[PDB]
C-alpha cells in the first residue's frame, strides 16, 4: 500500500498535514518491503534447494 | 536515478540490488463533465408571445 495515497486521495493539503506526523509512511513502506523480501526468501528456501 | 538512490539510502555508495525510491502517478488534463440530454423545455411561448 502507498501510505500517502491511502491516507489522502491526491490532496495536497492532506499530504502537507500528514507530513507533520513525521516519517510513518516511510516506515510502513519499509516494513512492507521487508515482508515481501521475507516471503521471497521463504519460498526460495522451501523450493530452491 | 543513481543520485536518487544515493539520496534514498543515506549514503554516497549503493550496493548492487533493487531499492524503492518514490512513487509515480499522472494527472487529469483539465476535467470532464457529462449530463443527460435536455428534456422538453417549459412552454414559455404561450407566456411571452
Amino acid at each position: 500500500v502507498d501510505c500517502t495515497m491511502y491516507i489522502c486521495g491526491d490532496s495536497t493539503e492532506c499530504s502537507n498535514l500528514l507530513l507533520q506526523y513525521g516519517s510513518f509512511c516511510t516506515q510502513l513502506n519499509r516494513a512492507l518491503t521487508g515482508i515481501a523480501v521475507e516471503q521471497d526468501k521463504n519460498t526460495q528456501e522451501v523450493f530452491a534447494q | 536515478p543513481l543520485s536518487e538512490t544515493k539520496c534514498t539510502l543515506k549514503s554516497f555508495t549503493v550496493e548492487k540490488g533493487i531499492y524503492q525510491t518514490s512513487n509515480f502517478r499522472v494527472q487529469p488534463t483539465e476535467s470532464i463533465v457529462r449530463f443527460p440530454n435536455i428534456t422538453n423545455l417549459c412552454p414559455f411561448g404561450e407566456v411571452f408571445n
